[PDB]
């Protein structure tokens, strides 16, 4: 009776905005983004990614609630470079890695079969 | 400088009453020149102790080798100061308790400052000479290196 | 019976002193994630115990940021002996009981069922009495 | 015996006083009369109540239910106007009285 429809978990409705960024006023320098219809499956590559940047001092994501399709993710990063430059730097060597590993996956697939 | 202390110690045994925990073992060291007892909990998985061994322990207020103090808020990117990273072990703790030897009306000859480092708690007995650096509720350094 | 009557029941509570034990040393990125669901967080990272070869925390330096304000209490574990409240190491404690917060700052012990509990003067009921239920409050649902 | 030694506040010692209690407060309290009139007092009083609580508690139990948490208090009170122990205090016993 009170079941929501399974696409609800994907499908952005009329309004909602897939990302919205705000600022974080306890700490210098810091900043949250919130992703809707989004989870575990793009949260931890985010954060894992922007761990490995050495001017990134905190980078951490959760789910608020698993019924409702959210996520939250919170980097603060050092002075002369900024939480949205280490957002989108580590998008960008994330969409890199998958290119550079769907290449070689072919090229190890042709191998495989007739070589 | 900051330096509390420093001195050269020897390991007498690891665990005189037994195994209590997997990852963390609990030295019971003697001093030299200063005959000052030592009792330190060591995590032994990153930094594996065995006895006889022989460090060189120095307790710090301060790991910035100018004076100045570092507020307890951690900061990897801050290599500018050269901070003391000549040794092989650091701990960071809070002095909780200084027992002592004292009396009604002689004062002390002998102290005992206490140092937990979240968790991992330590006892440095001697003299009360040269243990005045000391003060509770103030933050300290643990800096060890063995020497071959 | 002027005791606090809601408490840590039965899987926080067998999960907190498992994170109370010595052996608890935590990664960075483990502590990104716990920081990330604590609601009553500064927002400063604090410095690890162990620094060296490897930055690692510990549970109790991040149950240290749950426990609210500066309460001060002295409680006692479920396996502490009748030797070491009398003879040496009275306040070494080789097992790691008797447990100590000073100034909001879980100093030694391990947690369990007599300091989280639905006890008389147990660190739930005097950061309730000392702090008020808007705090108390978080309190619960940070450990949580 | 311990009751008294515990609670009695011995003012000729004066080692242990110069030893807890500052310079400028040895001298007073060794001076003046009113103080160790007023310090005898407290623990006369100290030794009637000690007196009323054996009446009102037989088979001597100590475990009593009440509203303030005293050491509690004492204890806050030390770690907030960080109190060191190992040093002279500048509190004079009157004033405590």
């Amino acid at each position: 009776m009170n079941a929501p429809p399974a696409f609800e978990s994907f499908l952005l409705f009329e309004g909602e905005k897939k990302i919205t960024i705000n600022k974080d006023t306890k700490v210098p320098n810091a900043c949250l983004f919130t992703i809707n219809k989004e989870d575990h499956t793009l949260g931890n590559i985010i954060k894992s990614q922007l761990l490995k940047d050495p001017q990134v001092l905190f980078a951490g994501y959760k789910v608020p609630h698993p019924l409702e399709h959210k996520i939250i993710i919170r980097v603060q990063t050092t002075p002369d470079y900024s939480p949205q430059e280490a957002f989108t730097n580590a998008i960008t060597d994330l969409i890199s890695e998958l290119s550079l590993l769907e290449e070689r996956f072919r090229v190890a697939i042709k191998d495989k079969q007739e070589g | 400088a900051g330096i509390l202390f420093e001195d050269i110690f020897d390991v007498k045994d690891i665990d005189p009453e037994g195994k209590k925990f997997d990852r963390v073992s609990r030295l019971h060291c003697e001093s030299e020149s200063f005959k000052m007892d030592l009792i330190l909990d060591v995590n032994i998985q990153i930094y594996p102790v065995d006895l006889g061994d022989k460090f060189r322990l120095v307790i710090a207020s301060t790991l910035y080798e100018d004076g100045t103090l570092d507020d307890g808020e951690y900061n990897p990117t801050d290599d500018r100061p050269s901070r003391a990273d000549q040794f092989e072990y650091v701990m960071y703790g809070k002095v909780y308790r200084i027992e002592g030897d004292e009396t009604s009306t002689e004062a002390a000859t002998r102290l005992s400052a206490y140092v937990s480092y979240g968790g991992l708690l330590m006892r440095l007995q001697g003299d009360a000479n040269n243990l005045h650096g000391f003060e509770v509720d103030s933050r300290v350094y643990l800096l060890m290196k063995k020497l071959a | 019976s002027n005791r606090p009557v809601m408490g840590i029941v039965q899987d926080t509570l067998t999960a907190v002193r498992k994170f109370t034990k010595r052996d608890v040393f935590l990664e960075r990125g483990e502590v990104m994630n716990l920081l990330m669901f604590l609601s009553t967080w500064d927002g400063k990272v604090p410095q690890p115990a162990i620094l060296k070869p490897r930055p690692l925390w510990t549970g109790k330096q991040i149950f240290s940021l749950i426990i609210p304000g500066h309460i001060n209490c002295i409680r006692t574990h479920s396996t502490h002996p009748d030797d070491e409240d009398s003879g040496p190491y009275k306040h070494i404690s080789p097992g790691d009981t008797k447990v100590v917060v000073e100034n909001g700052e879980l100093i030694m012990g391990i947690l369990c069922k007599k300091s989280l509990g639905t006890s008389a003067g147990s660190l739930v009921h005097i950061s309730y009495l000392e702090m008020g239920h808007d705090i108390t409050r978080l309190f619960y649902s940070n450990i949580q | 015996k311990a009751f008294e030694k515990k609670f009695r506040f011995d003012y000729t010692n004066e080692r242990a006083l110069r030893r807890t209690l500052q310079e400028d407060l040895v001298k007073d309290v060794l001076s003046n009369a009113h103080i160790q009139n007023e310090l005898e007092r407290e623990f006369e009083r100290m030794r009637e109540d000690r007196e009323v609580l054996r009446v009102i508690f037989p088979t001597g139990d100590s475990k009593v239910v009440l509203p303030c948490n005293l050491l509690r208090m004492i204890w806050n009170a030390q770690k907030i106007f960080h109190i060191n122990p190992r040093l002279p205090s500048d509190l004079h016993p009157i004033k405590v009285v």
